């Protein structure tokens, strides 16, 4: 029952993805083998809606691997749980996408598109009630971006019924990677604002430095920068699969979060968050997961909430806790910050309580925020852009795989219509 | 004899359902697994020899809400048939839970409903459960409570139901569903019962000393109150009082149906050890404004009229005794249109208390419906909430994806001011 | 001239199942700029009033509505401003021919037109009047230029669509068949009131080049751009009770409730970021405040029988001076 399908692409999608996977298997009591061999029977009841359940009750990843580099799946079943993916779902080519989103929308991508989807249509049809599709990848590239857009926007008209819920990592304003980091995004941003109904922009250079300062590691590495966020990818899907005094699965979740459509950018975190050293001094009750929660320096974004407002905000708590605890503080909040949230509407808050913490909590909870303050995103990502198109550099990288001039008009309209139409809140 | 038949709608629904069913089966004895080692027929039918049922049909459009039922040690209590579920949840949506997915769940629903009621005979009406803030709560339920009013009609229509707190919220379209629920309700209820939750809260932490209160603390105090509404269904009084008195004792004018109510005495096990429970003790606790189960404060309007259920230990001199003495507390003032507006009633069965619960248990009890002009301020706080997000169309869009047509939406706003508009008038 | 928002309510005479049924009583009454509408809900009587520039009443035909707005329109559209206007109305009406009828908005509007250019360039005397036109119709969201006998992407250099038709019209004549042929191409969807419904809002184009060819002025040029664009209708779900449905219900109630926010958002001067909310705003988004004429009617029954649509009509109607 409501089922998801996760399609993870490129290379960062992959990575995160193999870690999502890692941290689930564990929530169902799967080995690194496939075979359950759990805590409680609730581990089986839900196991189907990210599981195929199999002979020798095998529990196998509803999802879907991809990239134009071959070695990147060898790299994903060379881990633990890498031999629980279906063999069959391992879908990739031979070129690299070039960094270059043409390559990977109008060329290459679109013949690896058309072999993943009849994947997806597979994995799709053999599902009794299909709540969505949960999808991994960057903006900064060809495959996550390019291949994410036209693969997305197929399932999409394939499936309009079902959820396109869109996990990815936005590019930094300061530690870029390619020079062409802002083409890549703004020409997948273009249709990132129609494809996806929900869209969690998890900020590379934020997570890094939640990890350097939070967590307080001496050394992170991308496997550190994937726990935090397996943490929000797997704390967002809670209640789907862990009942509590108040349940919600994702359309609940939308319903309750985006008032104005095209508004369906979010800022994710997670709560609490510690160093080892730091253990010893934790208040772990309701109020610490509420301070450490609405601390804007743990939230998972390079923009900064109390630079304007929140939207809207929701949170799910797990574990061991009141729901006068929660309620309490929740409207503690709202007074204490009242000057943070947009007045329109009454009660900027949405709470869930599931009945089961993550692994070695008493308690914890997801936070999602539709925060203007995703405006310096955006502005910042367009800035870059514009100060490439208007020099027209490294346009014969794009427009020699056959695009139009028009297209990076258009992507550059949507782009700053989207940002202002999160300044308008403000 | 007599009997009712339960309808549990949503999770809260759902939940107050499995409360309220472990206190009926706690007051007759009978154990989950259907043996008891009558009047009980009222609600658990013998089905055969070592063998009751509960009478009762359990929906949410969400497999879970259910399957925590279907888990439960009573699973081994109520019969598979009344157990119904739909596979996607209503997603808080009324117009989800009314015109899209409750579309096909109704005639799994009403089937099993009209199931019950062919097998039986004493059928005086039906208690539904559901919650103004939802969507199975608000849009499955109005689907179902239209239906009911033409499959039995002369039937009661009775329902408790949880109304959006002064603060506290838990969903942010909460206030659209609560004005779309309440057109529904104006037109097919015939007694809806208001409860709150944060004022439930408060009791809890004031009342009964809980610092932490949770869901079942809620639905414990609940609980006390739907038995004892059904109490002089199941026992003897000395003053019985029907279901169908009530309801003809209640209406002072057809607009008029909705009563608040209280319990008292609220108290915990240790305050117990020194409280003086006398009746009349336990009768002037009723009237204080701190003590309601619905926030609103009696002092700044009328009673239109008052009903006391007395329960356990009480002797008709001194309840009539208690009742004298409210009468001359001049900050209790009641409509000029009602100078007898005191009804009372005497059950001889005291109430009793689920293990684990708070609430100490006392030879005496008292439980108390009202109808009141303080009503309106429940309205008006639910007004202002829904004109900030029906201004700006928030999150309309969700709405009218599910087939609802936006002039539904100002419909029930019309509804909805003069329902509040009536019950400023009969305040005379 | 500009984008003052006039507004119309065009009551009808009852049609003979309206008029054959018991519930033919009528219950509207319509003063010059006022709609009465007499609230019989649960016998509370009530003057539910709306406000409207024209409440055009059952007794008002088709010449007397040109009169009214439509010969205004015309003639400030024809002295180089743009104009949209749209329509709104009941199941049941005929708009679907009041559109254009042969007279309805369209040939109306057409013979108008073609009657004043012909004056005009004598007047010159050509006046380079050249006429460009376009069905450019939305079936679940999609495009479609009935003008054309696909992939028509919408991009603005300048707002244009990929592939869109434009047919240079001389002629009353050529758009009279022109049309003729296009409402051929009309989709449908099955549904309980009609199960040849059109399913689709449509954008009819008319844009005149006008050159001022006078001794002074040859040099300009002035755009006639009028759309005449056919909403569809909210649809009750009971009148379609279905993937069409569904589809519609969102392309088409989710769409006017759009529009509903783009003009309430342009009555507020809070306007702008919803022209981006759908694509018939974004095509339509000459109209929002620029220099536009612009002109909102609907077409209403009178009866008994019609009224919880007349009222969510005169609703949804109603709001654009209301909001
Ligand atoms: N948070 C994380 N970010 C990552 C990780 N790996 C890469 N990235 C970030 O993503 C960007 C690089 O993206 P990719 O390797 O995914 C490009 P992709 O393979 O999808 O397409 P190609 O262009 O074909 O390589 C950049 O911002 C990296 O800094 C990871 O494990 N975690
Ligand atoms: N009193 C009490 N409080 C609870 C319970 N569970 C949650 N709440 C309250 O009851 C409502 C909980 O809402 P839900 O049950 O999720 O609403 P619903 O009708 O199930 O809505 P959907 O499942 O979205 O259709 C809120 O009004 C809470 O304040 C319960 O068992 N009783
Ligand atoms: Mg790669
Ligand atoms: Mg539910």
């Amino acid at each position: 029952m409501r089922e998801i399908v996760h399609i993870q692409a490129g290379q960062c999608g992959n990575q995160i993805g193999a870690k999502f996977w890692e941290v689930i298997s564990d929530e169902h009591g799967i080995d690194p083998t496939g075979s359950y061999h759990g805590d409680s029977d609730l581990q089986l009841e839900r196991i189907n809606v990210y599981y195929n359940e199999a002979a020798g009750n095998k529990y196998v990843p509803r999802a879907i691997l991809v990239d134009l580099e071959p070695g990147t799946m060898d790299s994903v079943r060379s881990g633990p749980f890498g031999q629980i993916f279906r063999p069959d779902n391992f879908v990739f080519g031979q070129s690299g996408a070039g960094n270059n989103w043409a390559k990977g929308h109008y060329t290459e991508g679109a013949e690896l598109v058309d072999s993943v989807l009849d994947v997806v249509r597979k994995e799709s049809e053999s599902c009794d009630c299909l709540q969505g599709f949960q999808l991994t990848h960057s903006l900064g590239g060809g495959t996550g971006s390019g291949m994410g857009t036209l693969l997305i926007s197929k399932i999409r008209e394939e499936y309009p019924d079902r959820i396109m819920n869109t996990f990815s990592v936005v590019p930094s304003p300061k530690v870029s990677d390619t020079v062409v980091e802002p083409y890549n995004a703004t020409l997948s941003v273009h249709q990132l604002v129609e494809n996806t109904d929900e869209t969690y922009c998890i900020d590379n250079e934020a997570l890094y430095d939640i990890c350097f300062r939070t967590l307080k590691l001496t050394t992170p590495t991308y496997g550190d920068l994937n726990h935090l966020v397996s943490a929000t990818m797997s704390g967002v899907t809670t209640c789907l699969r862990f009942p509590g005094q108040l349940n919600a699965d994702l359309r609940k979740l939308a319903v309750n979060m985006v008032p104005f459509p095209r508004l369906h950018f979010f800022m994710p975190g997670f709560a609490p968050l510690t160093s080892r050293g730091s253990q010893q001094y934790r208040a772990l009750t309701v109020p610490e997961l509420t301070q450490q929660m609405f601390d804007a320096k743990n939230m998972m974004a390079a923009c900064d909430p109390r630079h304007g407002r929140y939207l809207t905000v929701a949170a799910v708590f797990r574990g061991r806790m009141s729901m006068k605890e929660v309620d309490e503080q929740m409207l503690n909040v709202q007074n204490k910050n009242s000057s943070y949230f947009v007045e329109w509407i009454p009660n900027n808050v949405k709470t869930a309580v599931c009945d089961i913490p993550p692994r070695g909590l008493k308690m914890s909870a997801t936070f999602i925020g539709n925060s203007t303050a995703i405006q310096e995103l955006f502005k910042r990502i367009s800035e870059q852009f514009t100060a490439m198109f208007r020099r027209k550099a490294f346009l014969h990288w794009y427009t020699g795989e056959g695009m139009d001039e028009m297209e990076f008009t258009e992507a550059e309209s949507n782009m700053n219509d989207l940002v202002s139409e999160y300044q308008q809140y403000q | 004899m007599r009997e009712c038949i339960s309808i549990h709608v949503g999770q809260a629904g759902v939940q107050i359902g499995n409360a309220c069913w472990e206190l009926y089966c706690l007051e007759h004895g009978i154990q989950p697994d259907g043996q008891m080692p009558d009047s009980f027929n009222t609600f658990f039918s013998e089905t055969g020899a070592g063998k009751h049922v509960p009478r009762a049909v359990f929906v949410d459009l969400e497999p879970t809400v259910i399957d925590e039922v279907r888990t439960g040690t009573y699973r081994q209590l109520f019969h598979p048939e009344q157990l119904i579920t739909g596979k996607e949840d209503a997603a808080n949506n009324y117009a989800r839970g009314h015109y899209t997915i409750g579309k096909e769940i109704i005639d799994l629903v009403l089937d099993r409903i009209r199931k019950l009621a062919d097998q039986c005979t004493g059928l005086q009406g039906f208690l539904v459960f559901h919650s103004f803030g939802g969507g199975t709560g608000s849009g499955f339920t109005s689907l179902l409570m239209e239906r009911l009013s033409v499959d039995y009609g002369k039937k009661s229509k009775l329902e408790f139901s949880i109304y959006p707190a002064p603060q506290v919220s838990t969903a942010v379209v909460e206030p659209y569903n609560s004005i779309l629920t309440t057109h529904t309700t104006l037109e097919h209820s015939d007694c809806a019962f208001m409860v709150d939750n944060e004022a439930i809260y408060d009791i809890c932490r004031r009342n009964l000393d809980i610092e932490r209160p949770t869901y079942t603390n809620l639905n414990r105090l609940i609980s006390q109150i739907v038995s004892s509404i059904t109490a002089s269904l199941r026992f003897d009084g000395a003053l019985n009082v029907d279901l169908t008195e009530f309801q003809t004792n209640l209406v002072p004018y057809p607009r008029i149906h909705f009563p608040l109510a209280t319990y008292a005495p609220v108290i915990s096990a240790e305050k117990a050890y020194h409280e003086q429970l006398s009746v009349a003790e336990i009768t002037n606790a009723c009237f204080e404004p701190a003590n309601q189960m619905v926030k609103c404060d009696p002092r700044h309007g009328k009673y239109m009229a008052c009903c006391l259920l007395y329960r356990g230990d009480v002797v008709p001199k001194d309840v009539n005794a208690a009742i004298a003495t409210i009468k001359t507390k001049r900050s209790i003032q009641f409509v000029d249109w009602c100078p007898t507006g005191f009804k009372v009633g005497i059950n001889y069965q005291p109430p009793t208390v689920v293990p684990g619960g708070d609430l100490a248990k006392v030879q005496r009890a008292v439980c108390m419906l009202s109808n009141t002009t303080a009503i309106a301020e429940a309205w008006a706080r639910l007004d202002h909430k829904f004109d900030l997000m029906y201004a700006k169309r928030a999150f309309v869009h969700w709405y009218v994806g599910e087939g609802m047509e936006e002039g539904e939406f100002s419909e029930a706003r019309e509804d909805m001011a003069a329902l509040e508009k009536d019950y400023e008038e009969v305040g005379v | 001239s500009c984008v003052n928002i006039k507004v119309i309510v065009r009551c009808r005479p009852l049609n003979e199942k309206e008029k054959n049924d018991i519930n033919n009583e009528e219950v509207v009454r319509i003063n010059n700029n006022e709609v009465i509408l007499t609230i019989n809900r649960n016998n509370e009587i009530y003057e539910k009033k709306y406000s409207f520039d024209y409440a055009c009443d059952k007794d008002v035909d088709q010449k007397t509505l040109f009169n009214n707005y439509i010969y205004q329109i015309v003639d400030e559209v024809l002295q180089g401003f743009n104009c949209t206007l749209f329509c709104y109305g009941q199941t049941g009406t005929g708009k679907t021919y009041t559109m254009e009828g042969k007279t309805g908005l369209i040939f109306r509007v057409t013979k108008r037109i073609f009657d004043i250019l012909n004056k005009r360039k004598e007047e010159k005397i050509m006046y380079d009047f050249n006429i460009k036109i376009s069905y450019l119709e939305i079936y679940n969201e999609e495009l479609c230029d009935l003008l054309s006998s696909m992939k028509l992407r919408i991009y603005e250099d300048g707002l244009n669509v990929d592939k869109l038709e434009e047919k240079s019209i001389n002629s009353f004549e050529e758009i009279y068949y022109i049309i003729c042929s296009a409402i051929k191409k009309r989709r449908t969807a099955e549904t309980a009131y009609n199960k040849k419904s059109s399913r689709s809002h449509s954008i009819f184009t008319i844009t005149l080049i006008i050159k001022d060819i006078n001794n002074v002025g040859e040099s300009i040029t002035k755009i006639g751009k009028l759309n005449l664009v056919d909403l569809a209708g909210s649809e009750n779900a009971l009148k379609s009770s279905l993937k069409i449905r569904q589809q519609e219900s969102c392309n088409i109630n989710q769409s006017l409730l759009t529009l509903g926010r783009v003009i309430n958002s342009l009555i507020e001067n809070s306007s702008y970021i919803p022209y981006r909310d759908s694509k018939l705003t974004r095509l339509l988004q000459d109209s929002l405040g620029g220099k536009t004429k612009t002109f909102i009617v609907a077409t209403i029954s009178p009866s008994s029988l019609c009224i919880d649509e007349t009222l969510s009509t005169l609703d949804y109607v109603f709001r654009a001076k209301n909001i």
